[PDB]
């Protein structure tokens, strides 16, 4: 719920202040992981690969509360960690369904002396 | 999410039963399976392959089976369906 | 689906792509050397004998113009395998030209793959071949030209089939036609415009015959040798390319099988924990 | 299906203890494990890996271990077992 805490702080400025907000969130993998851990402790049967049955609902809430309204907007720049480099994993798969753009940081560009880490081709 | 597809389908049958023609479009149904899979796991039901319930087939079939072309005597109405499915790795 | 088996097969393709990729590097390295040797030795005394013979007007008047009924085919192929499709092209063309009419060609092959590939289709027709060439040089090309000369007496014509290295990535099959020794001498004696008195004609006719034969042979080897490294490099590129595509496809199935494995084992634990 | 293997095995012990030689051929035992698994699951017993009971190993071991070459003191009889196993995809 720490992720939702920062969101609530941003929603205040969105509605009351009416100004645009930029919500930085650590890699969503640990967010989805925490939701799976709390679900297991409560006694819920895990999902295919151990996630909670409420993955879509638990994740949908966060991804839906972040949008543009008539008062303001909350642009979220969150990192994406793919476990075991499996794009078909439920966590990144359900996340990509909501992401509108992707910023892929490449290590090679830094070596050449160019230090915007973003990759022009990989980014979409 | 589990009930929305059936609710919309009933709206299409209205035009079908009144001789009219309707085209109902179902967004990606994998979301429904996840929503139905959620309720299933929460009900302590035994999960099958890929953690999907054994009756997941009947879930989608019973819905699409109602979209058909009624004869002329009943009104000649129809109900076209365009179900969508999202493939993770194109497999 | 038995992840242990898939991961092993993925490892195999990874090594193949690795070794396949490395062979391409060596293919490019050797191609540079061959092209460097080709560009320096190309057009060496080629058409010289043909030019002067044409300049000999009296020769053309007394030229014996007949169609050779029996000819000798000497195809040129690479000895090392996995060199590309150049060898298959040469053995394919000679097969067509030979299968059509039999007993009218000696078919003295050159190159392991050329001779081995033509052994089974044409038994008792090809009797000897040259393979395991350490290096390409004019002294060696003369030894080969000399051997062909000894075997060319039985046939009324001689022609060489080899790959033409027109571009680093384009190699077209090209075949030259050379007249035998007997036809050359009877034609050379008519030479009168270009005087030959320092060495007498009886000696010059046989000497310049070697130059005429070795020149074509020496040039053919270079073109074929350059095409070998060129086609080999292209083959490794396509092979490494295909190796990567298959390796990536199995990786998806490996991840898919990984998810199913965790799903299967996890349900077993839940089933046992339920009771 | 669970007792037929042991049932036929007892018939072989007759020739064994009587100094005679008998050859018993057990067909696919995977079918026995399914019947033994089915019999165990329906008894509300805790299942093991692959839904099979925990003592499934003791099943085949107890059955096959009886085949032996009796000493001359008991008649010198022998019982030879040729159990069969069907694999899904050669795994």
């Amino acid at each position: 719920r720490v992720g939702l805490t920062g969101l609530t702080v941003a929603e205040y400025f969105r509605d009351e202040e009416g100004k645009d907000v930029l919500l930085f969130v650590d890699n969503i993998f640990r967010f989805t992981q925490a939701c799976s851990e709390v679900s297991a402790l409560l006694g819920r049967i895990p999902s295919a690969v151990g996630y909670q049955p409420t993955l879509a609902t638990d994740l949908g809430a966060l991804q839906e509360r972040i949008t543009t309204t008539q008062k303001g907007s909350i642009t979220s720049v969150q990192a994406i960690y793919v476990p075991a480099d499996d794009l078909t994993d439920p966590a990144p798969a359900t996340t990509f369904a909501h992401l509108d753009a992707t910023t892929v940081l490449n290590r090679g560009l830094t070596e050449l002396g160019i230090y915007p880490a973003v990759d022009p081709l990989d980014s979409t | 999410q589990f009930l929305a597809p059936y609710s919309g389908c009933a709206i299409g049958e209205f035009f079908r039963d009144n001789g009219k023609h309707a085209l109902i479009i179902y967004d990606d149904l994998s979301k429904q399976a996840v929503a139905y899979r959620q309720m299933s796991l929460l009900l302590r039901r035994p999960p099958g392959r890929e953690a999907y319930p054994g009756d997941v087939f009947y879930l989608h079939s019973r819905l699409l089976e109602r979209a058909a072309k009624m004869n002329d005597s009943l009104g000649g109405g129809s109900l076209t369906a365009l179900p969508v499915i999202e493939t993770q790795a194109g497999d | 689906a038995n992840l242990k088996q898939l991961k092993i097969r993925m490892k195999a393709i990874g090594s193949i792509k690795k070794i396949t990729k490395a062979m391409k590097m060596v293919a490019a390295s050797k191609m540079k050397a061959e092209t460097s040797r080709l560009e320096n030795g190309r057009n060496f005394a080629v058409g010289s004998v043909q030019k002067m013979l044409e300049n000999e007007s009296y020769v053309q008047k007394k030229k014996s113009t007949t169609a050779p009924k029996s000819t000798l085919l000497v195809p040129i192929t690479s000895d090392k395998g996995l060199c590309g499709s150049v060898n298959s092209s040469i053995v394919r063309e000679v097969k067509r030209l030979a299968l059509n009419n039999r007993s009218a060609f000696g078919l003295l092959p050159v190159g392991e793959k050329g001779s081995s590939g033509l052994s089974r289709p044409f038994p008792d027709l090809l009797k000897s071949s040259i393979v395991n060439i350490q290096n390409v040089n004019f002294p060696t090309a003369a030894a080969i030209a000399h051997q062909v000369s000894t075997q060319g007496a039985g046939y009324d014509q001689v022609t060489l089939i080899y790959n033409h290295f027109k571009n680093a990535i384009s190699y077209v099959v090209k075949h030259q036609e050379l007249l035998p020794r007997a036809q050359f001498l009877n034609l050379f004696k008519y030479v009168t415009r270009h005087e030959a008195v320092e060495p007498e004609l009886e000696y010059s006719k046989n000497y310049f015959f070697e130059l005429y034969m070795a020149s074509s042979v020496y040039n053919a080897l270079l073109n074929s040798s350059a095409s070998e490294q060129a086609s080999r490099m292209n083959a490794m590129e396509n092979a490494s390319k295909n190796a990567g595509e298959i390796l990536s496809k199995l990786t998806l199935d490996y991840n898919k099988a990984r998810q199913a494995k965790i799903t299967m084992e996890l349900i077993e634990i839940i089933s046992g924990a339920s009771i």
